[PDB]
RNA sequence: GUCUACGGCCAUACCACCCUGAACGCGCCCGAUCUCGUCUGAUCUCGGAAGCUAAGCAGGGUCGGGCCUGGUUAGUACUUGGAUGGGAGACCGCCUGGGAAUACCGGGUGCUGUAGGCU
RNA sequence: GCUCAGGGAGGACAGAAACCUCCCGUGGAGCAGAAGGGCAAAAGCUCGCUUGAUCUUGAUUUUCAGUACGAAUACAGACCGU
């Protein structure tokens, strides 16, 4: 049978927003997730002075948060309330890891207030199983398996399984 | 003229060999050498302090002097004036070892063993290296078969 | 497409490292400047005292180098605790402390130095260096020797490195990376270091969970609890533990079990035994697409 | 026979696939209550064993690749010294010593010092 | 404490390009400059506080007539930094 070591389970959900818009909206945007989450994001900057975007070198643009536990868990369950339980297949990765973005956060029954504004994020779940501190540890770091990686379509199949959302095509 | 110049030239010399960059072993650092014994230099990439200078590659020479990181030798440098027997210091990782004095005195105590061996006896004792003889004279034998009368063979088109 | 990565110019201009290096355990850059030696000491050994940290047992080895390789001249073990007599307590700082004392008293006691420098046996945690005592010859020093550790405040490496300068092995350190050193106001505080050297703190959290719940207690000590010892208890087991130390500090191997002599390993398959295998695959693959088709 | 820790020489040791593993032994893992630094025990550190050899690790094959080593290439290319040697030049040979590198085809997939254990 | 050039799979605004992690990655990036050698738990990147770019005597090397000047080498003695 299946060893209750082989158990797949979410390891995090990355939570990012990137409004293209530095000052207000970024410290708007930081709000959002100040209210939902209730911890401190971790900011990202620019990578060079480009005249298209109309950003410059050394500037704040976008802010994510790894959010674990619980948590990120309640959030994606806000995620799936908000989808009703579907996805498509470009939204799956082949790796496994898969993301899928949102376009308005009163769907997910936070209140609007009208001087903050909109703001959507993207759901990236990263999934996991019991055995990967070899991967990321101090002393040794190697390959894990073949049977250990989890696949495309196994993750599909699983949340199928799991959670009854069907996948349509396209 | 020509540039003067440390590192001139020396594309090929003190480069690294194939499949020997960047992890050095740890045999030459962690041994110790007495005073006076042979060693011959070769260059090294991966030193840049205390380098020796690109004339004295493959010149052997003896330790005076022992110090911590960069031990002394007295090389024998053949410049165009006359020979000299000067002092340079370079350090632990430019040393070789040499199997030819160990040969030496291996077959000196092989010599001096075989001196004091058979002194009650009172046999002398070939020691010196005789130098390579001709043949000495032998039957050679042969059965059965005979020697092939080979031919030479005809000219023909390479390309 | 795009172009394979794994070519055979990169297979055969591949140069591959050393192999300690490629299983990450040996770090050359740090090790080379652990082992540097003059070249005017002709030959002096270089003792170091090696640091390994297991899940349960501490591993305390003594070595000095030579070319062939560091031989081990002595070893200390945390799963020898309960043969002294030490049931509960298997890895702490306490543990940590007692297995260092225990290898400086036996390496003492080896060498030849056990009624000189009796060392501190009323433990209390102010600092005490050794010093050369006239009259006998001088003591035994070496280096220390961390690891793939990360030094921060409070560890178990710091413990053991206590508990061989506190029995007689000379090893220059400072007070920093002591637990109880606070890291913003700085003062070394003896009687917060007398609590991670006895336990308190451990033993107040026992008592806090056993007011608290008994599923998680027992889930943190399973067999603790079996072992039956009371955090009253604790206090003198240690005590009874560093007369155990006193006593016996030599050990005595264990007499071996006769080898049954079996080969565990899957023997090592020969030129025509691989020949077989090839011809019997391709004799048997054309008679199969003969008998298929 | 075999494991762990400290190591030297550094691909016969390297990358992938497949299969099997009694005991010791290394690890997965549960949490943050303290020292510890981070949004978060994700990293480090600390307090431990509910479970497991699944993964990790050990061993062996791939008409596997790479690597090491012999034949082949081949007395072939080249090269020290010499000549009323030749040839209009270009270039080549002789006396004499030495002597290659590919492509291609055969064999193999680590030795190993000390300490602590299993059988 | 970590790893770069460059590339694969994607995501409401967002495309060839703003941001995120999943998979590798002998160096094809970077190490101040033209160039050469060399560098992967580093000599690249980020952090804590520092100034050994401190002082006093020699010997030796590179061009050299074994003559200066500049540069470099570990030694002799105290004193600081993490």
């Amino acid at each position: 049978k299946e060893n209750p070591m082989r158990e797949l389970r979410i390891r995090k959900l990355c939570l990012n927003i990137c409004v293209g818009e530095s000052g207000d909206r970024l410290t708007r945007a930081a709000k959002v997730l100040e209210q939902l989450t209730g911890q401190t994001p971790v900011f990202s900057k620019a990578r060079y002075t480009v005249r298209s975007f109309g950003i410059r070198r050394n500037e704040k643009i976008a802010v994510h948060c790894t959010v674990r536990g619980a948590k990120a868990e309640e959030i994606l369950e806000k995620g799936l309330k908000v989808r009703e339980y579907e996805l498509r297949k470009n939204n799956f990765s082949d790796t496994g890891n898969f993301g899928f973005g949102i376009q308005e956060h009163i769907d997910l029954g936070i209140k609007y207030d009208p001087s903050i504004g909109i703001y959507g994020l993207d759901f990236y779940v990263v999934l996991g199983r019991p055995g990967f501190s070899i991967a990321d540890k101090k002393r040794r770091t190697g390959c894990i398996g073949a049977k250990h990686r989890i696949s495309k379509e196994e993750a599909m199949r699983w949340f199928q399984q799991k959670y009854d959302g069907i996948i349509l095509p396209g | 003229t020509n540039t003067k110049g440390k590192r001139r030239g020396t594309r090929y010399m003190f480069s690294r060999p194939f499949r020997k960059h960047g992890v050095v072993p740890l045999a030459t650092y962690m041994r110790i050498y007495k005073k006076g014994d042979i060693v011959d230099i070769k260059g090294m990439g991966t030193v840049q302090k205390g380098m020796p200078h690109k004339c004295y590659h493959g010149k052997t020479g003896r330790v005076y002097n022992v110090t911590q990181h960069a031990v002394g030798i007295v090389v024998n440098k053949q410049v165009k004036g006359k020979i000299l027997a000067k002092r340079i210091n370079v350090r632990i990782e430019h040393i070789k070892h040499s199997k030819s004095r160990d040969s030496f005195l291996k077959r000196v105590k092989e010599n001096d063993q075989k001196k004091k061996e058979a002194k009650e006896k009172g046999t002398w004792v070939q020691l010196k290296r005789q130098p390579a003889p001709p043949r000495e004279a032998h039957f050679v034998r042969t059965n059965g078969k005979e020697p092939e009368l080979l031919e030479p063979i005809p000219y023909e088109f390479m390309a | 497409f795009v172009k394979v990565v794994k070519n055979k110019a990169y297979f055969k201009r591949y140069q591959v490292k050393f192999r300690r290096r490629r299983e990450g355990k040996t770090d050359y850059y740090a090790r080379k400047r652990l082992v540097i030696q003059d070249k005017n000491k002709y030959n002096t050994p270089k003792y170091r005292m090696i640091v390994r940290v297991t899940n349960r047992d501490i591993i305390c080895q003594i070595a000095y180098a030579r070319i062939e390789g560091d031989m081990i001249v002595c070893a200390a073990y945390a799963h020898e605790l309960p043969k002294y007599g030490v049931k509960v307590g298997l890895t702490n700082y306490a543990a940590a402390y007692c297995t260092g004392l225990l290898l400086a008293r036996r390496l003492l006691n080896r060498f030849g130095m056990d009624k000189i420098y009796e060392g501190q046996v009323e433990v209390t945690g102010d600092e005490y260096n050794v010093e050369s005592i006239d009259g006998q010859p001088g003591a035994f020093t070496c280096y220390l020797d961390a690891g793939l550790a990360r030094t921060t405040t409070g560890n178990k490496v710091f413990g053991a490195l206590k508990g061989a300068v506190d029995g007689g092995l000379s090893i220059p350190h400072s007070t920093k990376r002591f637990p109880g050193y606070d890291s913003e106001s700085k003062e070394f505080n003896a009687e917060v270091h007398r609590k991670h050297i006895m336990g308190q703190n451990v033993a107040d959290y026992m008592r806090y969970l056993m007011e608290e719940d008994e599923d998680a207690y027992k889930k943190q000590f399973s067999q603790y609890i079996k072992n039956n010892v009371t955090p009253d208890m604790m206090e003198e087991m240690y005590k009874k533990a560093h007369a155990a130390i006193r006593e016996n500090p030599v050990y005595e191997k264990k007499p071996k079990r006769e080898v049954k002599k079996k080969r565990w390993n899957r023997p090592k398959m020969s030129l025509a035994q691989k020949k077989d295998r090839v011809a019997q695959k391709k004799a048997s693959f054309l008679r199969a697409q003969e008998r298929a088709a």
